[PDB]
C-alpha cells in the first residue's frame, strides 16, 4: 500500500497548494479593508475550483521563438521538484527517513533555479532573459546563507537526519538557542522563492519552506503512541508561519536588486559566518556535543 | 573489473575526446572539461567505497573543490575573450599567428 | 597588480611547485600542479593585452587538460594497486597515461604547440617565470617515477622535441619564439636521460635554468622584443650585446663555454647504456639550434646594424633597474665547465 | 537548556551502545555460522554440478596465502534467487 | 528485474556524456551534463555514497552547472543552435551510441573482451563486501576526519580557495 | 591452489536462539552482565585466531549460555518480560527513553529473584581480561618466510681513490 | 618525495592517508587490510628492484583482493556452466538455492 | 582611549552588523581555550564506545583491567553521570 | 526500489498535469563566480556535525575555525577591493 501513501501526500499537498491561495487573497484582502473572494461559493470556498478548471480550458499560447522541448520540461522539473521535497519531512513519521535528509532537501531545492533559468531562455524575450538572470542570481546568491544557517543550526542537533530534529527540540523550541539565526533563516527563505504550473511549483515551496522552518526551529513533542499530537502541532505551526509569510507580502515595498545583493553579501553573509562560528564552538564550549546515533 | 567500472572509464574517454576537439564553442569545450572531472569524481568514488578505504573518502570532495578552481578561472578567462572579441567562438583565437 | 597582491601570487606559484617536490601522496601532487596553474594565469594576464588573453587561454586549456588527465592516471594506479605513494606505478596503461599528461605540461612532444605561442603573447618578464620555474615540478615528478618509465615512449618524446626545437627555431624572427623553440630543444635534451640517470637530468636542469634567466634578463635589460629591435642595442648598450653574444655561444654548447657540460655528460651517460645511435642523432641536430643562435648573435654584436636618429636620445639617460642576479648568472652559465665534477653534489 | 538535554542524549546513546556491545557477540557467532553454512552449501552444490570440466577440482584457493579471506558477496550467495541477491546486496541502502 | 540497476544507471551515464561531449548548444550541453550528473548520483548512492552523492547534487548540480547556465545565457548568441543544427552532432550521437552498444553487447555475450584493460565483469552487485559498518556510517566518519587526520589537506585546499578569489578578481578587474 | 577447508553441515548445528531483536535488546543489559565469560572468550578467539573456522566450539558455548540465560527469566517473571519488550518493540529506534516503568518491572526480579544487578553506564564497555585454555596463535596472519634485508654498509669512509675519476679531472 | 622535508622535521603531511592500513578513524578497517599489511611488511628495507620480484605473491594476492578479478571469473564460469546445464534439464537447484 | 572609543563609536553608529559579526566571531575564537569543559567535551567523546572493547589475554599482573564488567577495575564513567 | 518509485510517480503526475494542460484546449557574472567559490567552500565545512564527535576535537576546533576565518577573509578582501560591491 506504500503507493497509496504517496497519493495520500501528493494530492492533498496539491490541494493544499491549491487552497491556501484563497487564504492569501482573503488575508491580503481583509488586511486592506477588503473582503477577498466571498461571492463564489460560501466565503470563496469554491474560488479555487473557479480558477483552476478555467485555466486548463484556456489555450496555452506558445511564443513563436520558443524552444518547445525546454518550454515543457522546465515545468516538468518545477512540479517534480515542488512535490518531491515533501517526501522526507519528519511529519509524524516521514515517508522517507533518509539519514541525509537535510542535504537531500538542499540539493533538490537548489535545483529549482534550473526551471526559472530555462523558462527565461526558452521564452527568448528581452524581458524573460533579464528576469531569468535577475531571478537566478538572487536565488544562487542565497543558498550560501541558507546552507550556513542550516549547517550551524544542526551542530546542536546531532546530524542531518530530519527525524532527529524532534528529539533535539523536545524540551524547548530550538529558536530560543538560535533566534538570531531564525530571523537570519526566515528572511532568506522569502527571497529564494506552463504558467499554470508555475503557480504550483513555487507555491508548494512556500508552504514547505515554512514546514521546513516549523520542524527546524519550533518543534513539538511526538508521543510514541498517539501521533495526532504532532500532526496538529506541526500544522498549526506551519500555518502561523505561512500567515506571517503573507503578512509581510503586503507590508513592505519590494526589495531592489542592488540592495538585494548588498543586503546579503554585506549585512547577512558576514553575520551568518559569526553565528556559525558561535554555534560550532558552543557545543564544544559547554561539552554539549550531541549524539549522531 | 565490473562492467560499470569502465562505463565511467569510457565516459571519461568520450569526455576527453569531446574536449580534445573543438567544434565551435568555448563554453561547450569547458562543458567537457568538468564533465571529465565528474567521471573522475565518480570513478574515484566507486574505488574508495568499494575498497573500504575509510580515510580516502577525503579525496573525492577535494577533487571537486579543486576542479572548481579550474572552472571558476575557466569561464572567467572566456568572459575576457568574449568581451574583446565579443563571441566565444574559438576560431577567433588565431590572432597569435606570429 | 598591487605589488602585495603580485608578491603573494608569485608566492603561491613557488609554493605550488614546492609542494609537488615534497609530497609523497599522489593527490597532493595534483594539488600542487593545480595551485601552480591557478596562479600562473593571472601573472600572464598582467599586461592585459589581447595577445596575453590569447596566450593565457591556450596555456590554461592545455595545462588543465593535462592536469585532470594526470588525475585519471593516478586513479587507474589506485584501481590496479590501491596505492597512493610515488615509488613505481603498477599499471602499464597508467604509465603512458601520466607520461603523456606530465609531458604535455612541459611542451616537448607534439604536445608543445602552446609553448611558442603562450610565451609570445605574454610579457617578457612573465616569460622568464614560464620557461624557468614552471618546468621544475613536472620534471620533479618524472625523476621520481623514472624507474617505471617506458623507454620506448619516452625517447620518442625526446627525439621529436629536439627535432622540432631546432627546426621551429630556424624559421622564427620574434626572439620570444626563438627562446621557446630553444627551450623545447633543451627540454628534449634533459628529458632523454631519465630512464638512464636522474642525476644528469638535474644538472641539465640547473644549467638550462641559469642560462634562460641569463638570456631572458639580459633581454629585459636591453628592452627588445624582435631581432631588429635587438640589433639597435649595440649603439645604446654595447656591453650588453657583448655578454649576450657569449651567452648565445654557450647556449649552442661550444666548449669551453659551459652549457656544453650537460650535452657532454648526457652523451657519456647514454653511451654507458649501449645507446650510441641515440646520442649521435640529438648531438648532430643540436647544431640546428646553433644556426639561429649564431643568427641572433650575428645581428646583435658581431655586426653593427643601422641605428636610428632618436637613439641618440637614449644615450643621455641611464637604466634604473638594478638588474639583480644578472652578473653572477652570466658567469655561472659561461665558465663553470672546469667545475664539472660537482655532479656528485646532485646525487 | 540545550546543554543539559544534549548531555542527557549522550548518556542515552552510550547506554544504547552498551546494549549493542553487550549483545554484539551473539551475532558474530550467528554471522560466523551463516557465512560458513552458505559457503559449505555452495561447495556442496559445486560437488554436484561440475564434473565434466577438464580440471576444475572443487574448493581451489584463489588466494595463495592459507589465511581466511573474508568471503566476497558474490560467491557468498551467488546461486540463489535473484530476490535474495537484491535484498542482501542493496537492502539497507534501499530500505528507506 | 531491479537487478538492472546494475548497468541501467551506468549506461545512462555514458549517453549523458555523449550528449554534451558531442558539443551541442551550451544550454543543451548543460542539460546533457546535469542529466549525467543526476544519474551519476544513483551509482554512488547505490554504493552507499549518500553524503558524497548529495554533494554532487549540491555543488556540481546546483552550483557549478548553474553558473555555466549563467555564462551561456550571458553569451546569448544571436542565433542559438539546436541538436539538429549540425549533422555532426547527430553523427557523433549515433557514433557514441554505437561504441556503447558494442561494449554492452560484447559484455552481455562473451564477458571477456580486451579493450585497453582486461575488462571482464558480471553485474556489479558482486564487488560489495559482507561486512557491517556497525553504528558509524563508514562514509561519514571518513569525511569527518577532515578536521582530525587531514589538517594539512585543509590548509592547501583553503589557501588555494582564497588565492582562487584573488586571481578571479585580478583577471576580471578589467584595468 | 589449496583446499578451502570448510566444516561440514553436521558440526554447524546449534540450538539457535529463537528470539526477536526487541526482546534481545530488552534483556541485553543483564545478558552481558551475567554471561560475559562465554562471549568474552569467544570474541577473543575471533580476534586472536582471526579465522571463523578456528572458532566453532566457542560459538557453541555463547548460544548455549544464551539459552541458559533465557530459561530462568521464563521460570520467574516471564510476564514482566513480555510487557517490557512489547513496549520496547513499539519504538522505531528501540528507544530506551520511553521505557522506564516497564524497565523497573523487569530488573526487580533479578535484583531479588536471580540476584542480578543492572550494569551501570560504561560497564559493559570496559575492556576486560579473559582466562582461556586456547594457546596463542603461532602466526594469526599465516605469515610465510621473510626476505633477507640488504646488507648494511660497513667500514669507515675513506678518501675517493685518485679523486674524481671523471675523465681528465684528477682531484 | 623529491625532497623529503617531512622526513627531516618528522611531521606527517600526507602519510596518514597514503595507504589504507594506516590509523583509520575509529579503527574501521580497509577491505584488503590483511593482505596489504603482509605486502608492506614483506617489502620493507628491500628496495623497489628486489621487492617487486621477491614479494610477488603478496602483491598478486593483494591485487586480487583489491580488484576482485580472478575469483570473480571463478564465479563467472560457475554461472556460465549453470545456465548451460540446467537449461536443458541436466540438474535442478536444491531447495535452499530456490529459497 | 580617545581614538579607540571614537572608532568603536564610529563603527557602532553607522553600522551595527560588522561590529556584531566581528564581536561574535571574536568570542567564538577566543573562548575555546578558556572554559574547563572542552576537556569534558573530549572525555565524553572518548567515552562513547563504538567498536567492541576486544578483551586481552590474561596472564597475570594487570590489575588495571577487570575480569568482569561489574568489577570496579578499569575506567569509571561516574564523572559523566553528574556531568 | 522505494526512492525512484516516489520520484517516478511525482514526475508522472507532473507529466499528466502538463500534458492535459497543453493538449485539452560583467557584474552579474562576477558575483556568480564568487558564489561558486563560496559554495565550494560551503561543501568543505559541511561534514562538521560528524566531525564534532572526533577524539582529536582540539585540532578540529582550530581547523574548523580556520575555514570560517579564511572564508570570511575572502569576503573581506572581495569587499574592500571594490569587487563584491555591485559592479556596473
Ligand atoms: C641554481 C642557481 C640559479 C638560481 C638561483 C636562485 C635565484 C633565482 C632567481 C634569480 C633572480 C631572478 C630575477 O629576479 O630576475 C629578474 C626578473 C624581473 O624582475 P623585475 O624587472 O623587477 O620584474 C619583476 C616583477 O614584475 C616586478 O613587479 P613589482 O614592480 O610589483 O615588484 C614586485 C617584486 C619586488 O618586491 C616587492 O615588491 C616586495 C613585496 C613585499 C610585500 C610582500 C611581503 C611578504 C612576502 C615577503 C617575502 C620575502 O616582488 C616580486 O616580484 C615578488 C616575487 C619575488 C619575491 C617573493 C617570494 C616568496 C613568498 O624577476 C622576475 O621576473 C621574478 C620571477 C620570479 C622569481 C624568479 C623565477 C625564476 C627562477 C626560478 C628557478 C630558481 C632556482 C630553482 C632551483
Ligand atoms: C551571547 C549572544 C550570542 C549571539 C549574539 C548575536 C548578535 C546579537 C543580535 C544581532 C541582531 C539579530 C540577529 C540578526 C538579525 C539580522 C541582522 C541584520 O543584518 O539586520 C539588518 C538588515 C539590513 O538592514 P539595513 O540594510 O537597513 O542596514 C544594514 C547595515 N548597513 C547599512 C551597513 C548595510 O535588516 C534587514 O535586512 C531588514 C529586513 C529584510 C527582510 C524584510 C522582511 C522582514 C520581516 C521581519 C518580521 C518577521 C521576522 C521573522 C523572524 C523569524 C521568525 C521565525
Ligand atoms: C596555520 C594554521 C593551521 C595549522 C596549525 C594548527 C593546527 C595544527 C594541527 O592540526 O597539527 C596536526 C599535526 C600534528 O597532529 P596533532 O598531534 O596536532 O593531532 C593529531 C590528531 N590525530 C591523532 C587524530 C591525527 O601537524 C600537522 O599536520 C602540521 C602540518 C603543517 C602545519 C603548518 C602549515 C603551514
Ligand atoms: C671563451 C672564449 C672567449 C669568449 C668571450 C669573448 C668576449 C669577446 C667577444 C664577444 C663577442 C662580441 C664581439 C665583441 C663586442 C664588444 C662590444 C662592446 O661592448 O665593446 C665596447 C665595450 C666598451 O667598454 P667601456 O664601457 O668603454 O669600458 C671599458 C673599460 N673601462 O667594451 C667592453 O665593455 C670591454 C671592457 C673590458 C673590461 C675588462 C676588464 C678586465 C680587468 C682585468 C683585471 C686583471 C687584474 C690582474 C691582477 C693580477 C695580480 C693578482
Ligand atoms: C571581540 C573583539 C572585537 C570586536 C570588534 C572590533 C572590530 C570592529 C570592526 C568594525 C568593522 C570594520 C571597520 C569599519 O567600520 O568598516 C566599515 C566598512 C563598511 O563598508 P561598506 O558597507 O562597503 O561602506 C563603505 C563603502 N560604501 O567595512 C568594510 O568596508 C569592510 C567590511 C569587512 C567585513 C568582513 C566580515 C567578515 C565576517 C564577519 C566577522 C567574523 C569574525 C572574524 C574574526 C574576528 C576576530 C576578532
Amino acid at each position: 500500500m506504500f503507493m497509496i501513501n504517496i497519493l495520500s501526500l501528493i494530492i492533498p499537498i496539491l490541494l493544499a497548494v491549491a487552497f491556501l491561495t484563497l487564504v492569501e487573497r482573503k488575508v491580503l484582502g481583509y488586511m486592506q479593508l477588503r473582503k477577498g473572494p466571498n461571492v463564489v461559493g460560501p466565503y470563496g470556498l469554491l474560488q479555487p475550483i473557479a480558477d483552476a478548471l478555467k485555466l486548463v480550458t484556456k489555450e496555452p499560447l506558445r511564443p513563436g521563438t520558443s524552444s518547445i522541448s525546454m518550454f515543457i520540461i522546465a515545468p516538468i522539473l518545477g512540479l517534480s521538484l515542488a512535490l518531491t521535497m515533501w517526501v522526507p519531512l519528519p511529519m509524524p513519521y516521514p515517508l522517507i527517513n533518509m539519514n541525509l535528509g537535510v542535504l537531500f532537501m538542499l540539493a533538490m531545492s537548489s535545483l529549482a533555479v534550473y526551471s526559472i533559468l530555462w523558462s527565461g531562455w526558452a521564452s527568448n524575450s528581452k524581458y524573460a532573459l533579464i528576469g531569468a538572470l535577475r531571478a537566478v542570481a538572487q536565488t544562487i546568491s542565497y543558498e550560501v546563507t541558507l546552507a550556513i544557517i542550516l549547517l550551524s543550526v544542526l551542530l546542536m542537533n546531532g546530524s542531518y537526519t530530519l527525524s532527529t530534529l524532534i528529539t533535539t527540540q523536545e524540551h524547548i523550541w530550538m529558536i530560543f538557542t538560535s533566534w538570531p539565526l531564525a530571523m537570519m533563516w526566515f528572511i532568506s527563505t522569502l527571497a529564494e522563492t506552463p504558467f499554470a504550473m508555475f503557480f504550483m511549483a513555487e507555491y508548494a515551496n512556500i508552504i514547505m519552506m515554512n514546514a521546513f522552518t516549523a520542524i527546524l526551529f519550533l518543534g513539538a513533542s511526538h508521543d510514541p503512541h498517539t501521533p495526532e499530537l504532532y500532526t496538529i502541532n506541526f500544522v498549526l505551526k506551519t500555518l502561523a508561519l505561512t500567515i506571517t509569510f503573507l503578512w509581510i507580502r503586503a507590508s513592505y515595498p519590494r526589495f531592489r536588486y542592488d540592495q538585494l545583493m548588498h543586503l546579503l553579501w554585506k549585512s547577512f553573509l558576514p553575520l551568518t559566518l559569526a553565528l556559525c562560528m558561535w554555534h560550532i564552538s558552543l557545543p564544544i564550549m559547554t561539552a554539549s556535543i550531541p549524539p549522531q546515533s | 573489473m565490473p562492467l560499470v567500472y569502465m562505463n565511467i572509464i569510457m565516459a571519461f574517454a568520450i569526455a576527453l575526446a569531446g574536449l580534445l576537439m573543438y567544434r565551435s564553442h568555448l563554453m561547450s569545450s569547458l562543458l567537457c572539461l568538468e564533465g571529465m572531472m565528474l567521471s573522475l569524481f565518480i570513478m574515484s568514488t566507486l574505488i574508495i567505497l568499494n575498497t573500504h578505504f575509510t580515510l580516502a573518502n577525503m579525496m573525492p570532495i577535494i577533487l571537486l573543490v579543486f576542479a572548481a578552481c579550474e572552472a571558476a578561472l575557466g569561464l572567467s578567462l572566456l568572459v575576457m575573450v568574449s568581451n574583446t572579441y565579443g563571441t566565444d567562438y574559438v576560431q577567433n583565437l588565431n590572432l597569435l599567428q606570429c | 597588480m598591487n605589488p602585495i597582491i603580485y608578491t603573494t601570487l608569485i608566492m603561491t606559484v613557488m609554493s605550488g611547485t614546492m609542494l609537488v617536490m615534497i609530497s609523497s601522496h599522489w593527490l597532493l601532487i595534483w594539488i600542487g600542479f593545480e595551485m601552480n596553474l591557478l596562479a600562473m594565469i593571472p601573472v600572464l594576464m598582467k599586461n592585459f593585452n589581447p595577445r596575453a588573453t590569447e596566450a593565457a587561454t591556450k596555456y590554461f586549456l592545455t595545462q588543465a587538460t593535462a592536469s585532470m588527465m594526470l588525475m585519471m592516471a593516478i586513479i587507474i594506479n589506485l584501481l590496479y594497486s590501491g596505492q597512493w605513494t610515488i615509488t613505481k606505478m603498477f599499471n602499464p596503461v597508467a604509465m603512458t597515461m601520466m607520461t603523456m599528461a606530465l609531458a604535455m605540461k612541459l611542451g616537448l612532444s607534439p604536445f608543445h604547440f602552446w609553448v611558442p605561442e603562450v610565451t609570445q603573447g605574454i610579457s617578457l618578464q612573465a616569460g622568464l617565470l614560464l620557461l624557468t620555474w614552471q618546468k621544475l615540478a613536472p620534471l620533479s615528478v618524472l625523476c621520481q617515477i623514472s624507474q617505471s618509465i617506458n623507454p620506448n615512449l619516452m625517447l620518442t618524446m625526446a627525439m621529436l622535441s629536439i627535432l622540432i626545437g631546432g627546426w621551429g627555431g630556424l624559421n622564427q624572427t620574434q626572439l620570444r619564439k626563438i627562446m621557446a623553440y630553444s627551450s623545447i630543444a633543451h627540454m628534449g635534451w634533459m628529458t632523454a636521460v631519465l630512464p638512464y640517470n636522474t642525476t644528469m637530468t638535474i644538472l641539465n636542469l640547473l644549467i638550462y635554468i641559469t642560462m634562460t634567466l641569463a638570456m631572458f634578463m639580459l633581454l629585459i635589460h636591453s628592452s627588445a622584443t624582435t631581432t631588429l629591435s635587438l640589433s639597435h642595442t649595440w649603439n645604446k648598450m654595447p656591453v650588453i650585446t657583448s655578454l649576450m653574444m657569449v651567452t648565445l655561444l654557450s647556449m649552442g654548447g661550444l666548449p669551453p663555454l659551459s652549457g656544453f657540460m650537460p650535452k657532454w655528460m648526457i652523451i657519456q651517460e647514454m653511451t654507458k647504456n649501449e645507446s650510441i645511435i641515440m646520442p649521435t642523432l640529438m648531438a648532430m641536430t643540436a647544431l640546428l639550434n646553433l644556426y639561429f643562435y649564431m643568427r641572433l648573435a650575428y645581428s646583435s654584436s658581431l655586426t653593427m646594424f643601422p641605428s636610428t636618429n632618436n637613439m641618440k636620445m637614449k644615450w643621455q639617460f641611464e637604466h634604473t633597474k638594478q638588474m639583480k642576479l644578472l652578473p653572477t648568472m652570466i658567469v655561472l652559465s659561461t665558465l663553470v665547465l672546469p667545475m664539472t665534477p660537482a655532479l656528485s653534489s646532485l646525487n | 537548556s540545550m546543554m543539559k538535554w544534549n548531555r542527557e542524549r549522550r548518556r542515552l546513546q552510550i547506554e544504547d551502545f552498551e546494549a549493542r556491545i553487550a549483545l554484539m557477540p551473539l551475532f558474530q557467532a550467528e554471522k560466523d555460522r551463516r557465512v560458513l553454512q552458505m559457503l559449505r552449501e555452495n561447495l556442496e552444490e559445486e560437488a554436484i554440478i561440475m564434473k565434466d570440466v577438464p580440471d576444475w577440482k572443487v574448493g581451489e584457493s584463489v588466494f595463495h596465502t592459507t589465511r581466511w579471506v573474508t568471503p566476497m558477496m558474490g560467491e557468498l550467495y551467488g546461486l540463489r534467487t535473484n530476490e535474495e541477491i537484491l535484498s542482501a546486496t542493496y537492502g539497507f541502502i534501499w530500505y528507506t | 528485474m531491479t537487478m538492472y540497476i546494475a548497468f541501467i544507471l551506468s549506461t545512462i551515464f555514458v549517453i549523458g556524456f555523449v550528449g554534451f561531449s558531442s558539443k551541442p548548444s551550451p544550454i543543451y550541453g548543460g542539460l546533457g551534463l546535469i542529466v549525467s550528473g543526476g544519474v551519476g548520483c544513483g551509482i554512488v548512492l547505490n554504493f552507499g555514497g549518500s553524503f558524497l552523492g548529495l554533494m554532487v547534487f549540491l555543488i556540481y548540480l546546483g552550483g557549478m552547472l548553474v553558473v555555466f547556465g549563467y555564462t551561456t545565457a550571458m553569451a546569448t548568441e544571436m542565433y542559438p543552435e539546436v541538436w539538429v543544427s549540425n549533422k555532426t552532432v547527430f553523427g557523433a550521437f549515433v557514433s557514441g551510441l554505437m561504441m556503447e552498444f558494442c561494449m554492452v553487447y560484447y559484455a552481455l555475450k562473451e564477458e571477456e573482451v580486451e579493450i585497453i584493460f582486461k575488462f571482464n565483469g558480471l553485474g556489479d552487485w558482486v564487488i560489495y563486501d559482507t561486512g557491517d559498518s556497525g553504528f558509524f556510517s563508514e562514509e561519514a566518519m571518513g569525511i569527518a576526519a577532515l578536521y582530525s587526520y587531514g589538517t594539512w589537506l585543509v590548509i592547501v585546499t583553503g589557501w588555494s580557495l582564497l588565492i582562487g578569489v584573488v586571481v578571479i578578481m585580478e583577471i576580471t578587474r578589467g584595468n | 591452489p589449496g583446499i578451502v577447508e570448510l566444516p561440514t553441515l553436521e558440526d554447524l548445528k546449534v540450538q539457535e536462539v529463537k528470539v526477536s531483536s526487541s526482546v534481545l535488546k530488552a534483556a541485553a543489559h543483564h545478558y552481558g552482565a551475567q554471561c560475559d565469560k562465554p562471549n568474552k572468550e569467544f570474541m577473543l578467539c575471533r580476534w586472536e585466531e582471526k579465522d571463523p573456522r578456528r572458532c566453532l566450539e566457542e560459538g557453541k558455548l555463547v548460544n548455549q549460555c544464551a539459552l541458559d540465560f533465557f530459561r530462568q527469566i521464563k521460570r520467574h517473571c516471564a510476564e514482566p518480560f513480555t510487557e517490557y519488550w512489547t513496549c520496547i518493540d513499539y519504538s522505531g529506534l528501540q528507544l530506551f527513553r520511553h521505557c522506564r516503568k516497564q524497565q523497573a518491572k523487569f530488573d526487580e526480579c533479578v535484583l531479588d529473584k536471580l540476584g542480578w544487578v543492572r550494569p551501570d553506564l560504561g560497564e559493559l564497555s570496559k575492556v576486560t581480561k579473559v582466562k582461556t585454555d586456547r594457546p596463542l596463535p603461532e602466526n594469526p596472519y599465516h605469515s610465510r618466510a621473510r626476505p633477507e634485508p640488504n646488507p648494511e654498509a660497513e667500514g669507515d669512509l675513506k678518501p675517493a681513490k685518485h679523486g674524481s675519476r671523471l675523465f681528465f679531472w684528477t682531484m | 618525495p623529491f625532497f623529503d622535508v617531512q622526513k627531516r622535521l618528522g611531521l606527517d603531511l600526507d602519510r596518514w592517508m597514503t595507504i589504507q592500513s594506516a590509523e583509520q578513524p575509529h579503527k574501521i578497517p580497509g577491505r584488503c587490510h590483511a593482505f596489504e599489511k603482509e605486502w608492506i611488511e614483506c617489502a620493507h628495507g628491500i628496495g623497489g628492484i628486489r621487492a617487486e620480484k621477491e614479494c610477488k605473491i603478496e602483491f598478486d594476492d593483494f591485487v586480487e583482493c583489491l580488484l576482485r578479478q580472478k575469483t570473480m571469473k571463478r564465479l563467472s564460469a560457475i554461472k556460465r556452466q549453470r545456465d548451460k546445464l540446467i537449461k536443458e534439464g541436466k540438474y535442478t537447484p536444491p531447495p535452499h538455492h530456490l529459497g | 582611549a580617545g581614538r579607540i572609543a571614537s572608532f568603536l563609536k564610529n563603527a557602532w553608529a553607522k553600522e551595527p552588523v560588522l561590529v556584531a559579526s566581528f564581536a561574535i566571531g571574536g568570542l567564538a575564537i577566543i573562548l575555546p581555550s578558556l572554559s574547563p569543559y572542552t576537556n569534558y567535551a573530549i572525555r565524553i567523546n572518548r567515552a562513547t564506545p563504538y567498536n567492541y572493547p576486544v578483551p586481552l589475554r590474561d596472564d597475570g599482573n594487570m590489575p588495571d583491567v577487570p575480569s568482569h564488567p561489574q568489577d570496579p577495575q578499569g575506567p569509571s564513567l561516574e564523572w559523566l553521570k553528574n556531568l | 526500489m522505494n526512492i525512484m518509485l516516489t520520484l517516478l510517480t511525482n514526475v508522472t503526475l507532473a507529466s499528466l498535469l502538463v500534458l492535459i494542460a497543453f493538449w485539452l484546449p560583467m557584474k552579474f557574472f562576477l558575483v556568480a563566480i564568487t558564489f561558486l567559490l563560496f559554495d565550494l567552500e560551503i561543501a568543505l565545512l559541511l561534514p562538521l556535525p560528524w566531525a564534532s564527535q572526533t577524539n582529536n576535537l582540539k585540532t578540529m576546533l582550530t581547523m574548523a575555525l580556520f575555514l570560517l576565518i579564511l572564508l570570511a577573509a575572502s569576503l573581506a578582501y572581495e569587499w574592500t577591493q571594490k569587487g563584491l560591491e555591485w559592479a556596473e
